[PDB]
RNA sequence: AGGUUCGAAGACGAUCAGAUACCGUCGUAGUUCCGACCAUAAACGAUGCCGACCGGCGAUGCGGCGGCGUUAUUCCCAUGACCCGCCGGGCAGCUUCCGGGAAACCAAAGUCUUUGGGUUCCGGGGGGAGUAUGGUUGCAAAGCUGAAACUUAAAGGAAUUGACGG
């Protein structure tokens, strides 16, 4: 985004950093070396949100020219991402897929879950090597959330930022759908979204089972 | 030792052409180096070069403009005659529609249409289609 | 292709990667071919037209898919100057 | 009574695509051979290369499989290979001819020099490769016709080239390889670039994207 | 036979061809 | 690799000619010890006086009488 | 058909790698070629460490460890099951087994 | 021992839970009485094998999701998933550990010196990766 | 990448690279004022000398020659010359 | 010259149907050094040399250049041992649909029908045969150079499936 009103804003920012979203890994992949901006004495590689930023927009611009919402398909093998993922594709009308990739699903049209996607977004490289590697079969473009370290071989818009941090991944699941909601006729630009980032994060199983109980002995007394 | 500037610089582009880089850079630069890139740029396989001129032998950056296929070198340069560039020419161009073959002749360096147009031989230097 | 009597004898003409401008063959699975939305002036919204990008399967292969396509953006104005 | 599940089958069914070269353009790959009979209906020819019965040496001597190759196409410009193993011949025969059918390629012509009519010939030399098998096919005069061993001449035929001249080196008593070879020279026949070509491209609506409002209605 | 059994008794044999060249 | 000098004609020339020895075909084309010992002499008929009429075994996995004559 | 990439042996700037014998058929084999086992045997064994510590005078006695370099021609590695054969794909690994230390 | 389920058994009773869970539940008899005329079962002694597997999977269900799905499971998924948002986000700290670097960072993207962050003292000693091999 | 401006790399890489390897070659070592104390003069010495060098008026020595550049002694300052 | 160990030949004892061997006890030449020969090895990376280009990564040896910090001494710099990098020359490794190849595999065995950077050696179906003869070298053993008649429809290579394995 060239223009002023799609600029990068001060409670984003905060939201990125308060996420991390800008520390990747201690390796750095020599297709993300142009998006990296310095590693610290820490040896942990930061990225450029400012970078990260633009990819975002144009990864949001390519979902929104898509005329069929549900013709672009969002997945993640990895359960910090498929509530991501889960929740996008109920806000923005994709079509999830959250845990096994069963293989043959854009090559093989016998089994029941054989589906022809326009575009493919992408956890993690890495995790989802097979659906990438399947999209090559079908003329499939898709756009991947690569952290510091993954490879590139078959994305366009990889989102140069973090794929670890069930924080991190959550809140730019989040900032994807709500810029292509927000770049569709549905959201007017002035006011924060009413869809809260946390909704998009995963958490662990240990912390499902004891949260709402300590909640509801908060609202019992 | 390097004993071919020329096919050096010509397998320099080939490489690159066929790794799809926008640039290429030719370490060392000759007269008979710039006058092939300049009738392979006035026939449009490639764009713009620079000289970048040392006190030593020179180099070229080169602009690929990815419309290359071959550019091979001919390092034996023999005496090819007007009566029989055209056997050349059916062993080395692809096709009669398009290909060149390049040979310095007396009257400079220039492709095999123009030699056979000004009516002279020389020696092959290279081709490129 | 055009022949001298002018007309085009040549029954479809290939599309060519925008990125490295070679012939994506008719069997090419790999290749893409990518619309990206632009916004209008103010407001930021979908205005209905876009902008269309190829890439063929060798190039989108070997990984720098992903700087083709941003520096077509930078090119078209899509991604800022500043980037 | 073909019920295809493809949104392309689902688009050529409805005929909302005119013509093999609109996904040919936009190289989406074909799924379903009742695709391409839509549009070469009586005009596909068929032929039976070779029936080379391979077998896998087990505890009961040898079980035998026949591996069948076919080579398709109109005579004006689609051609292709396909082969199949089964366990029996006619089951072989049938699968090869959907398996050449689904491999179905444009064939660039161009002219040996002065184009004047409709082009005969290869637009330039090109060159095959399977296994160790080399074909090399060379543009050639008008008339000359097509000269090679039988197995690329009939495939050439079925390509619609007129003229052609060969030259194959390495083992072409392998006949898969050898028409396998002859395929690729064939198709890389487009991939090969010519100044002719050197236009900058325009894009169109993918067939998908045209009639997004169609697919969402009709195959649903 | 091993090959350098062959080359062993080939050695034999030239050496038996010398001596009968040398008594002749 | 080879040669390729604009002046190397001598030496490929030479290399040729000391190369062509090493195909059967040309050895016995070029230096006669084959057309010595060829009972016809280079010939492609010839004439004989019949000595003996013999029967020759015919080859392994076959089972046969040749007729021949000792000529 | 070569098996390993490195012929079995670790030498690649070497010309030529002094020999040693076998410790159990005693086989010339290159150095690097052998299978070397560095064992840390406990002097005393578990068995018998219970008897040795009740008998010793000292009031802690830290009983010694016996330290030998033990090299294998291939032969008798693989007899003794030192080493063993591994698939294609499994031969390529270089990691040790294993020490299953928990 | 020797109780191991087979396909046939496996396949007919994720078929049947998913056609018919509205009418089946997590009785044996019932369900044993609702497979009789769901389906055309040839032999009794295969159709309460049928009928333990799906109350078993049944009361698997009433628990937790298995490979074999209903679409009011997912419907009622994805109407409960959606909960526990905080009344605070995780997100909105009042201060923010910040790099050296990284505050260079946000300077040259013109958002450096805002209240929220807070910069830290940086790692000295550039300790990090492992030693290499064993030991 | 593919779009590596060899015409104007920037000058982290121009200095990171060797110096026959660079665009153009330029030496890495350079000319120093040396001033060595109890003196006036100041010397002119290369930052890669191989000999042992002195100030005329000051009997103590100014560099030790090292693998690759002057070892200044220790209480000598030095000043660059036109970089 | 010197000869401890080991150990061709050899003896003996075993083992075995036989056992001129594998195993054991001895044990000659040799194994060690000096001088003079010999010029051969699966002398292997079964892979010419010089040169150019064509991916990524982590290491390692040498040299050089930078940098937070820890350490060694002393009152400070250097200067050594670590830590993070860069450069160049090396022995290599991992990965890659660069590309190649019959494949195994190979960043060279790539840049090869889109065939030409320079140059050396060398192969032409399998045997006969590294034989015969001639020459030459050597004290010898042998080394180098090196055919033919005749014979044969295959011999080979890489992978696959099976069958078998003390
Ligand atoms: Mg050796
Ligand atoms: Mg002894
Ligand atoms: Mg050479
Ligand atoms: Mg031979
Ligand atoms: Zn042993």
């Amino acid at each position: 985004g060239a223009l002023d009103v799609l600029q990068m804003k001060e409670e984003d920012v905060l939201k990125f950093l308060a996420a991390g979203t800008h520390l990747g890994g201690t390796n750095l992949d020599f297709q993300m070396e142009q998006y990296i901006y310095k590693r610290k004495s820490d040896g942990i590689y930061i990225i450029n949100l400012k970078r990260t930023w633009e990819k975002l927009l144009l990864a949001a611009r390519a979902i929104v020219a898509i005329e069929n919402p549900a013709d672009v398909s969002v997945i993640s093998s990895r359960n910090t991402g498929q509530r991501a993922v889960l929740k996008f594709a109920a806000a923005t009308g994709a079509t999830p897929i959250a845990g096994r990739f069963t293989p043959g699903t854009f090559t093989n049209q016998i089994q029941a879950a054989f589906r022809e996607p326009r575009l493919l977004v992408v956890t993690d490289p890495r995790a989802d090597h097979q659906p990438l590697t399947e999209a090559s079969y079908v003329n499939l473009p898709t756009i991947a959330l690569c952290n510091t370290d993954s490879p590139l071989r078959y994305v366009d818009i990889a989102i140069p930022c973090n794929n670890k941090g069930a924080h991190s991944v959550g809140l730019m699941w989040w900032m994807l759908a709500r810029e292509v909601l927000r770049m569709r006729g549905t959201i007017s630009r002035e006011h924060p979204w009413e869809v809260m980032p946390d909704l998009y994060f995963y958490r662990d199983p240990e912390e499902i089972e004891k949260e709402e109980q300590a909640a509801a002995e908060k609202a019992v007394t | 030792v390097r004993m071919n500037v020329l096919a050096d610089a010509l397998k320099s582009i080939n490489n690159a052409e066929k790794r799809g880089k926008r640039q290429v850079l030719i370490r060392p630069c000759s007269k008979v180096i710039v006058r092939f890139l300049t009738v392979m740029m006035k026939h449009g396989y490639i764009g713009e070069f620079e000289i970048i001129d040392d006190h030593r032998a020179g180099k070229i950056v080169v602009n690929l403009t990815g419309r290359l296929n071959k550019c091979g070198v001919i390092s034996p340069r023999f005496d090819v005659q007007l009566k029989d560039l055209e056997k050349w020419q059916n062993n080395l161009l692809p096709s009669r529609q398009f290909g060149f073959i390049v040979l310095t002749t007396s009257a400079g360096i220039m492709d095999h249409e123009e030699a056979r147009r000004k009516h002279t031989g020389g020696k092959i230097l290279g081709f490129f289609f | 292709m055009q022949n001298d009597a002018g007309e085009f004898v040549d029954l479809y003409v290939p599309r060519k990667c925008s990125a490295s401008n070679r012939i994506i063959g008719a069997k090419d699975h790999a290749s893409i071919q990518m619309n990206v939305a632009e916004v209008d002036k103010v407001t930021g919204r979908f205005n209905g037209q876009f902008k269309t990008y190829a890439i063929c399967g060798a190039i989108r292969r070997m990984g720098e898919s992903d700087d083709s396509i941003l520096r077509l953006a930078k090119a078209d104005g899509i991604v800022s100057k500043n980037f | 009574e073909w019920m295809p599940v493809t949104k392309l089958g689902r688009l050529v069914k409805d005929m909302k695509i005119k013509s093999l070269e609109e996904i040919y353009l936009f190289s989406l790959p074909i799924k379903e051979s009742e695709i391409i009979d839509f549009f070469l209906g009586a005009s596909l020819k068929d032929e039976v290369l070779k029936i080379m019965p391979v077998q896998k040496q087990t505890r009961a001597g040898q079980r035998t499989r026949f591996k069948a190759f076919v080579a398709i196409g109109d005579y004006n410009g689609h051609v292709g290979l396909g082969v199949k193993c089964s366990k029996e011949v006619a089951t072989a025969i049938r699968g090869a001819i959907i398996l050449a059918k689904l491999s179905i390629v444009p064939v660039r012509r161009g002219y040996w020099g002065n184009k004047i009519g409709k082009p005969h010939t290869v637009p330039c030399k090109v060159t095959g490769r399977c296994g160790s098998v080399l074909v090399r096919l060379i543009p050639a005069p008008r008339g000359t016709g097509i000269v090679s061993a039988p197995v690329p001449k009939k495939l050439l035929m079925m390509a619609g080239i007129d003229d052609c001249y060969t030259s194959a080196r390495g083992c072409t008593a392998t006949l898969g390889n050898f028409a396998k070879a002859t395929f690729d020279a064939i198709s890389k026949t487009y991939s090969y670039l010519t100044p002719d070509l050197w236009k900058e491209t325009v894009f169109t609506k993918s067939p998908y994207q045209e009639f997004t409002d169609h697919l969402v209605k009709t195959h649903t | 036979m091993r090959a350098k059994w062959r080359k062993k008794r080939m050695r034999r044999l030239k050496r038996k061809r010398r001596k009968m060249r040398q008594r002749s | 690799g080879k040669c390729r000098g604009l002046r190397t004609a001598r030496k490929l020339r030479s290399h040729r000619r000391d190369q062509k020895w090493h195909d059967k075909q040309y050895k016995k084309a070029h230096l006669g010890t084959a057309l010595k010992a060829n009972p016809f002499g280079g010939a492609s008929h010839a004439k004989g006086i019949v000595l003996e009429k013999v029967g020759v075994e015919a080859k392994q996995p076959n089972s046969a009488i040749r007729k021949c004559v000792r000529v | 058909t070569k098996k390993r990439r490195n012929n079995g042996r670790a030498k690649k700037g070497r010309g030529h790698v002094q020999p040693i014998r076998c410790t159990n058929c005693a086989r010339c084999v290159p150095k690097d070629k052998a299978i070397k086992k560095f064992v840390i045997r406990n002097i005393v064994e578990a068995a018998a460490v219970r008897d040795i510590s009740e008998a010793s005078v000292f009031d802690a006695y830290v009983l010694p460890k016996l330290y030998v370099k033990l090299h294998y021609c291939v032969s008798c590695a693989i007899h003794s099951k030192v080493v063993r054969n591994r698939s294609r794909e499994a031969r390529k690994d270089r990691t040790p087994p294993p020490r299953f230390r928990p | 021992m020797g109780r191991v389920r087979t396909k046939t058994v496996k396949k007919a009773a994720r078929v049947i839970i998913e056609k018919y869970y509205t009418r089946l539940g997590n009785d044996f008899h019932t369900n044993k009485r609702v497979c009789e005329e769901i389906a055309i079962i040839p032999s009794k002694k295969l159709r309460n094998k049928i009928a333990g597997y799906v109350t078993h999977l049944m009361k698997r269900i009433q628990r937790g999701p298995v490979r074999g799905i209903s679409i009011k499971l997912q419907e009622e998924e994805r109407e409960r998933r959606d909960n526990y948002v905080p009344e605070v986000s995780a997100l909105d700290q009042e201060i923010i550990e910040v790099d050296p670097d990284t505050k260079e960072m946000l300077k040259l993207l013109d958002f450096g010196s805002l209240s929220n962050l807070q910069v830290t003292q940086p790692t000295v000693g550039m300790n990090f990766k492992t030693p290499r091999g064993p030991v | 990448p593919l779009a590596k401006d060899l015409l104007h790399p920037s000058p982290e890489e121009e200095k990171r690279k060797h110096k026959k390897k660079r665009l153009v070659q330029s030496p890495n070592s350079y000319f120093m004022d040396v001033k060595c104390p109890g003196c006036y003069k100041i010397t002119t010495v290369f930052s890669h000398a191989q000999t042992v060098v002195l100030c005329v008026g000051c009997s103590t020595v100014l560099c030790q020659p090292t693998g690759g550049k002057a070892r200044l002694t220790e209480g000598c300052s030095f000043r660059r010359k036109q970089h």
